[PDB]
């Protein structure tokens, strides 16, 4: 490795992406970790860990599963708008065919939402209600089927992903690499997409080498996490298909339905 | 989801 015009350009690209990341996403990983580790004075989230604590936190706030998925997708509109705004800052993205821009984003947003969801998770549970609540992992897992199976694969991804100890500067480039995936179905001009991702991948590799001296093959390990993200998305699409094809009267507490709407 | 594509299209404007 040498400090040459090429490496300096890749550092400028990483800094540009980081600055747009900060402007586009008001809730960063650093802010989420500060809440989870009990270092935010102004924020002491209420902990929901069983049915008793669920009903005690009531004031702090068609199949049931479909309404949850409709509700959380509606609450995820802001995230989609922010991810879309971030993509405009990726050099070359707006010059692509508009159909390809929509295709890259319509598949990419789900993977990025799960990436950001992992920042809200530790081994014990996940932040909800704009950092004002904390829903434990085992309470979610204990809920009746199919609801008890919704979040557990995402916690399993989150613990492996968070063990990489990426920061917001790492995540900014990683998210850009997700968006510029030239293997999405329906893409018209794959080559200009791959040319941009090649630059983002070079910027990502250099960023990880400089920022994580104690990691081995972190570049490869991070890319393998895209395989986990796509598996999570595919499982949801499959579960919705079988839910659309199975008629099951599913009862769930309205407070739990509201909480699931803050998840994904 | 067409609603999602529409959200993305309006945001891209
Ligand atoms: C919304 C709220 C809660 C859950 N959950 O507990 O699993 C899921 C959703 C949701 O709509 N998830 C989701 C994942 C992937 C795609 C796609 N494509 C759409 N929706
Ligand atoms: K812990």
């Amino acid at each position: 490795g040498q400090l040459n015009p090429e490496s300096a350009d890749l550092r400028a690209l990483a800094k540009h992406l980081y600055d747009s990341y900060i402007k586009s996403f008001p809730l960063t990983k650093a802010k989420a970790r500060a809440i989870l580790t009990g270092k935010t004075t102004d924020k002491s989230p209420f902990v929901i860990y069983d049915m008793n604590s669920l009903m005690m936190g009531e004031d702090k706030i068609k199949e049931v599963a479909i309404r949850i998925f409709q509700g959380c997708q509606f609450r995820s509109v802001e995230a989609v708008q922010e991810i879309t705004e971030y993509a405009k800052s990726i050099p070359g993205f707006v010059n692509l065919d508009l159909n390809d821009q929509v295709t890259l984003l319509k598949y990419g947003v789900h993977e990025i939402i799960y990436t950001m969801l992992a920042s809200l998770m530790n081994k014990d549970g996940v932040l909800i209600s704009e950092g004002q609540g904390f829903m434990t992992r085992e309470f979610l897992k204990s809920l009746r089927k199919p609801f008890g199976d919704f979040m557990e694969p995402k916690f399993e991804f989150a613990v492996k992903f968070n063990a990489l100890e990426l920061d917001d500067s790492d995540l900014a480039i990683f998210i850009a690499v997700i968006i510029l995936s030239g293997d999405r179905p329906g893409l018209l001009n794959v080559k200009p997409i791959e040319d941009i991702q090649d630059n983002l991948l070079q910027a990502l590799e250099l960023q990880l080498k400089l920022n994580h001296p104690e990691s081995s093959q972190l570049f490869a390990k991070l890319l393998q996490k895209m395989t986990d993200l796509r598996q999570i998305v595919t499982e949801h699409v499959q579960l919705l298909q079988v839910i659309k094809k199975t008629e099951t009267d599913m009862s769930l507490h309205p407070l739990l339905q509201e909480i699931y709407k803050d998840l994904y | 989801n067409l609603g999602l594509e529409d959200i993305i299209r309006k945001a891209l404007m």
